[PDB]
């Protein structure tokens, strides 16, 4: 759950 | 005898790689720079490749049609689970069998087992690192069978964690289609059987090398003075 970095990659 | 929508899907992966790959290697200049002498002098310079490269690697994911349709959850399983596959898979275009290297502009940025040990990796990774990096180019796979490649290894439903395996398995399968009816236009049989059989057995041997990796990243990072060296961004997605 806790992946700020991937998820703001992601959009 | 692609279908439209086959080729869309190979103009879209084709798309998405151009985008997410500069084959000049300008930002290389941009990360802590190469040292070869200290244990994990090489671990600053290879992190920062890496961390680089994931960036690339989820780019070039949320291109995929139908990638950004699943769960924000299976997503990040799925690119947690495959990005150092698509690493060595995206690697081995800089590779070269003269002398088991990556070359990438300079020599500074070329580089050997020697530095990939520097970077806290032993044999037990490294030689069957080497061994599917000449596997893989003796393939002399087309650009189009090597962005499906990448694709199918990151949409792969057997991935733990993942929820919705069916829906990532009705992606794979549609790239997979697609691969098989691709090298049914350049290759009669059995040629195109025995070609597919080997791309197979390569995205087998990422399973293995994903497992040896993971074991010695484990152990690396667990350290905290090499996990300092390491970025953020490697942190959060081979973490845990
Ligand atoms: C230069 C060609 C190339 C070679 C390699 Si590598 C096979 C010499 C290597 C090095 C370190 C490493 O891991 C080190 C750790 O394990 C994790 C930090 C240490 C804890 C691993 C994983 C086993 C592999 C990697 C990427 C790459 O190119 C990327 C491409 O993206 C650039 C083009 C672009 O994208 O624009």
């Amino acid at each position: 759950k806790n992946h700020p970095m991937l998820m703001n990659l992601l959009k | 005898k692609l279908s439209e929508e086959q080729q869309h899907i190979i103009a879209i992966l084709l798309d998405a790689h151009h985008k997410t790959y500069d084959p000049t290697y300008a930002d290389f200049r941009d990360f802590r720079p190469p040292v070869r002498m200290s244990p994990l002098s090489m671990l600053p310079h290879l992190a920062d490749l890496v961390s680089y490269s994931i960036q690339k690697v989820i780019g070039f994911a949320k291109m995929i049609p139908g990638f950004r349709d699943l769960t924000s959850d299976d997503q990040i399983v799925l690119l947690k689970s495959s990005a150092i596959e698509v690493i060595m898979l995206r690697s081995n275009q800089s590779f070269t069998m003269d002398d088991m290297s990556w070359d990438c502009g300079s020599q500074d940025y070329k580089y050997d087992v020697t530095d990939v040990s520097k970077a806290g990796h032993t044999l037990e990774l490294i030689e069957p690192l080497i061994k599917f990096q000449v596997g893989l180019k003796k393939l002399n796979l087309h650009e189009e069978e090597h962005v499906l490649l990448m694709a199918i290894c990151i949409v792969s439903p057997d991935r733990p964690g993942v929820q919705d395996a069916k829906l990532v398995e009705a992606i794979q399968d549609r790239l997979s289609n697609t691969l098989q009816t691709y090298i049914r236009c350049r290759h009669p049989p059995p040629g195109s059987h025995q070609l597919y059989a080997k791309m197979i057995q390569k995205l087998a041997d990422l399973r293995s090398l994903n497992e040896e990796h993971s074991k010695q990243y484990r152990s690396l990072s667990f350290q905290p003075e090499n996990s300092m060296k390491l970025t953020p961004l490697v942190l959060e997605v081979f973490g845990n």
